[PDB]
RNA sequence: GCCCUGAAAAUGGAUGGCGCUCAAGCGUGUUACCUAUACUCUACCGUCAGGGUUGAUAUGAUGCCCUGACGAGUAGGCAGG
RNA sequence: AAGCUCGUAUCAGUUUUAUGAGAAUAUGUAAGAAGUCCGACAUUUGAAUGAAGAGCUUUUAGUGGGCCAUUUUUGGUAAGCAGAACUGGCGAUGCGGGAUGAACCGAACGUAGAGUUAAGGUGCCGGAAUACACGCUCAUCAGACACCACAAAAGGUGUUAG
RNA sequence: GAAAUUGUUGAAAGGGAAGGGCAUUUGAUCAGACAGGCCAGCAUCAGUUUUGGUGGCAGGAUAAAUCCAUAGGAAUGUAGCUUGCCUCGGUAAGUAUUAUAGCCUGUGGGAAUACUGCCAGCUGGGACUGAGGACUGCGACGUAAGUCAAGGAUGCUGGCAUAAUGGUUAUAUGCCGCCCGUCU
C-alpha cells in the first residue's frame, strides 16, 4: 500500500540489504586506514610551487 | 560505405567460422569509442614549462 | 564482497596517485564511464532537435532523472542538450540514497516500488542480479546488462 | 567567489609516432576544479592549434599558500577586452595571499572598468620583497614606520529601531 | 568607467508612486530569505491500460477486486446522463 | 472509427561508424536470415538509445484568410517595408513575474493539504535583510534594467584606474 | 394569482460606484445525535518535510600554516657606538645584523585545525497526514513460546451534549477581478 524509505525505518532497511547488521558492529565509516610513508619528489615540490 | 558494409558482414562470418573452428569468444557485435582508462605518465621526456599568457 | 571491491578500487588508485608522485610521475585517472542527468527546462518552447533526444533519454518532465553509460555518442548527446540539463559523474552514496527512496521500476508496464529483492530476481533473475545491490553494482560498475 | 588556486597540467594526446607531447601548465585562479579546466582550455586554445578532443589533463594540484601570516605587497599584469578592444595594465596591491589579492582585484576591475571574470586574462602576479620599485601611492601611503591612523565616525548598527540616547560616535 | 553637455514643447505628470545619495543607484561576490495551478509526497474523483474474478450461499457481468500512469484544449468527433 | 495481418513490431523531427552530393550546421542512403555458400551458418543474428505499439484495405467530420522572432539572401534611411527558403511563438492556451499589455523571461492546468523551487526580487506601498564585502558617482530634470523613447561624432580646469 | 415594478414594517450597510470570487469575524437563522455524537489535549510509532547540537572517518604538499631547531640576509634598522646642537634626550645621519626589540627567506622535525567528501553514527525540537479495514508475506528480537517501530493508527484523558463546532445569509475586512453574445 505504501512506501516506506530505508535509510530509516530499520526494519525495511534490513528486509534489504541485510550487510547493515554486519555493518554496525565494525561502524564502517571509520576506516582507520593504515598511514604509509610513501612521500612526493623534489620535481613536484617544485613543478607546483615555482613557476 | 555500402562497401563498408559488405566487407563488415563477410568480415564477421569469417572470424565467426575461425571462433567455431577453434573454440574461443566470438565478440562479433561492435562498439563505440569507449572512455579511456588510467595510464601512467611522467616527466622524465621533458619537465612541465609554464604557458604564462602574455601575448599583449 | 562489493563492499570490498569498492573500498579496494579506491585504496588503490589512492596509493597510484601517492605511488606517482613519489616517483615524479603524474597519475591520470581512469575517465569516468557513468554519469547522471536531470532536466532543469521543462516542456515548453523546446526545440525539436532536443525535445526527440529527451524523450529518448526518458527526461520527459522538469527534474526527472537518470544514469547514462558514457561513450562518444552519448557525449555527443549531452554537448547537444546542455543548455537543457545538468550533468556530473556520481557516487556509491548518491546512488544508494536515490534507489533506496525513489528507486521505481518497471515490471512489464506499470511502475512500481521496489520494497523487496524478490522483485528484483522475479524480474532480474534471468540476468543473476537478484538483489538491490547487485543492481547499484551493476550500475555503478557499467556491467554487461547496464541497459 | 571565494577564489582559489590551482596547478592544471595538460598534454595534447598520447598518440602514436608523437608520444607524449611535451607538457604544458598553467598557474590558475577559480573556485573549484570545473572552472579552472574551463580557462585551462580557454587559454591553451589561444596559444596553439589544439582542441580539448586534441588535449588531456594530466593532473591538477591545488596551491595552499605557504606563509598567510605574511603581508606581501604584491604587483600583477593584467590584459583584458573592454566594451572598446584590448589593453594592458600594471597594478600594485597590498593584500596577503595571491588568492584573496585577485578577490580583490577582481572586484576593482569590476568596478572601475564593467571588468567581467570572462574577458580578464591574468598575465601574471608577483610579490614584490623589496621597496623602492613601487611606482603607486595609493599602496606607498601605507608603508612608513610608526605609522598610525585613525577611525572616526564610526557608524554603528543597532538591531532595534528605537533607541533613547541620541547617539555618539566615540 | 562614473558624471555634465550633446539629447526641447505647448491642459498638471511621473525609475510604477513615495522618496532615495559611505544609497533604497551603477559594477562584482558570498550566504540567507520570499512565492506559481510547474517539481516531490499523500487522500479523493474521473478516464485509460495490464492482471485476477459464474463458483458454491445472494442480490448487479456494462459488475467486483488489485496495481500503475495520465488529466489543459475552439471547430469537429465519441460515450454516458 | 470498422476490419485484416504482425507483436516485439516495424521504427525515430536523434546521435555515432561508414560514405556520397554540395567547409561546419544542415542533407542522402547501409548498420544483416528478406543475408552467406552448393543441403551447411539462430539471439554476441551483426552500433548506441527509447518505445500506452507497428503496417495494409474501406470510409467519415473540420480545415485550406496569416502575424511576429532567429538564420541564409536582395534593396535601401528604414518603418506598423518589401523579394525568396529552414526552424520556433501565436492563433484554440490558463498560470507566477515583467507596475498594466497582441509578441519578453519562466511554466502548460482535476479537486485539496504540506514541502521546495523556477523567472523576478527583499527601504515602505508588498510577503522577504535598511545582510555582509570591495570600488565608483554628488547631476540648477543624477540614475534605477536587456530588446517594454536607445543617438553618436565629439566638447568638458569634475573624479577615479591606467 | 408567479416576475419585472411599487409601497409599509423589521434587520443591516453607505465618503466619486455597485454586483462576483478565496478565508474569516460580528449579527440573525437552522437541521442532525447523545439514549454510543461535537470539540480538544498528552504519550508512542509510521509517511513526507524542516531546523539544531554533538560523535567517528578518508583525503590534498599525508594540507599549507602555527610551533621547535637550524644557515644566511636585509630593513619601513633593535640594542650598542659615533657625530651636530640641545629644555641636557631628542631629533638628522652613519655605523651596527640580535646585541637591552625582532623580522624575512631556505632547510629539517611532529602534531592539530580549517576546507572538501563519507557513515546502513547517535540524539532532540516543530508542522501536515491517519489513507486502508478477520488472517496470509519479505522481516528483526531471541534458546524459545511468543514480542515488535514488520504489506497505511492506536491508546489514555478531559469538557459539551448546546446553536458550542459546522451550514445558509446581509455586512465589514485583506487580496483579486476590464462587459456579455457575435463577424473581424
Amino acid at each position: 500500500v505504501l512506501k516506506k524509505n530505508p535509510l530509516k525505518n530499520k526494519q525495511v532497511l534490513l528486509r534489504l540489504n541485510p550487510y547493515a547488521k554486519v555493518f554496525a558492529a565494525e561502524k564502517l565509516g571509520s576506516k582507520k586506514a593504515e598511514k604509509t610513508g610513501t612521500k612526493p619528489a623534489a620535481v613536484f615540490t617544485e613543478t607546483l610551487k615555482h613557476d | 560505405c555500402r562497401q563498408e558494409f559488405l566487407e563488415r558482414v563477410k568480415a564477421n562470418a569469417a572470424k565467426r567460422a575461425e571462433a567455431k573452428a577453434q573454440g574461443v569468444a566470438v565478440q562479433l557485435k561492435r562498439q563505440p569509442a569507449q572512455p579511456r582508462e588510467s595510464r601512467i605518465v611522467s616527466t622524465e621526456g621533458n619537465v612541465p614549462q609554464t604557458l604564462a599568457p602574455v601575448p599583449y | 564482497a562489493y563492499q570490498k571491491e569498492y573500498e579496494t578500487a579506491e585504496r588503490n588508485i589512492i596509493q597510484a596517485k601517492r605511488d606517482a608522485k613519489a616517483a615524479g610521475s603524474y597519475y591520470v585517472e581512469a575517465q569516468h564511464k557513468l554519469v547522471f542527468v536531470v532536466r532543469i527546462k521543462g516542456i515548453n518552447k523546446i526545440p525539436p532537435k532536443p525535445r526527440k533526444v529527451l524523450q529518448l533519454l526518458r527526461l520527459t518532465r522538469i527534474n526527472s532523472g537518470t544514469f547514462v553509460k558514457v561513450t562518444k555518442a552519448t557525449l555527443e548527446l549531452l554537448k547537444l542538450i546542455e543548455p537543457y540539463v545538468a550533468y556530473g559523474y556520481p557516487s556509491y552514496s548518491t546512488i544508494r540514497q536515490l534507489v533506496y527512496k525513489r528507486g521505481f521500476g518497471k515490471i512489464n508496464k506499470q511502475r512500481v516500488p521496489l520494497s523487496d529483492n524478490a522483485i528484483i530476481e522475479a524480474n532480474l533473475g534471468k540476468y543473476g542480479i537478484l538483489s538491490i545491490d547487485d543492481l547499484i553494482h551493476e550500475i555503478i560498475t557499467v556491467g554487461p546488462h547496464f541497459k | 567567489a571565494h577564489f582559489k588556486e590551482y596547478q592544471v597540467i595538460g598534454r595534447r594526446l598520447p598518440t602514436e609516432s608523437v608520444p607524449e607531447p611535451k607538457l604544458f601548465r598553467m598557474r590558475i585562479f577559480a573556485s573549484n576544479e570545473v572552472i579552472a579546466k574551463s580557462r585551462y582550455w580557454y587559454f591553451l586554445q589561444k596559444l596553439h592549434k589544439v582542441k580539448k578532443a586534441s588535449g588531456e589533463i594530466v593532473s591538477i594540484n591545488q596551491i595552499n599558500e605557504a606563509h598567510p601570516t605574511k603581508v606581501k605587497n604584491f604587483g600583477v599584469w593584467v590584459r583584458y577586452d573592454s566594451r572598446s578592444g584590448t589593453h594592458n595594465m600594471y597594478k600594485e596591491i597590498r593584500d596577503v595571499s595571491r588568492v584573496a589579492a585577485v578577490e580583490t582585484l577582481y572586484q576593482d576591475m569590476a568596478a572601475r572598468h564593467r571588468a567581467r571574470f570572462r574577458s580578464i586574462h591574468i598575465l601574471k602576479v608577483a610579490e614584490i620583497e623589496k621597496t623602492a620599485d613601487v611606482k603607486r601611492q595609493y599602496v606607498k601611503q601605507f608603508l612608513t614606520k610608526d605609522l598610525k591612523f585613525p577611525l572616526p565616525h564610526r557608524v554603528q548598527k543597532s538591531t532595534k529601531t528605537f533607541s533613547y540616547k541620541r547617539p555618539s560616535t566615540f
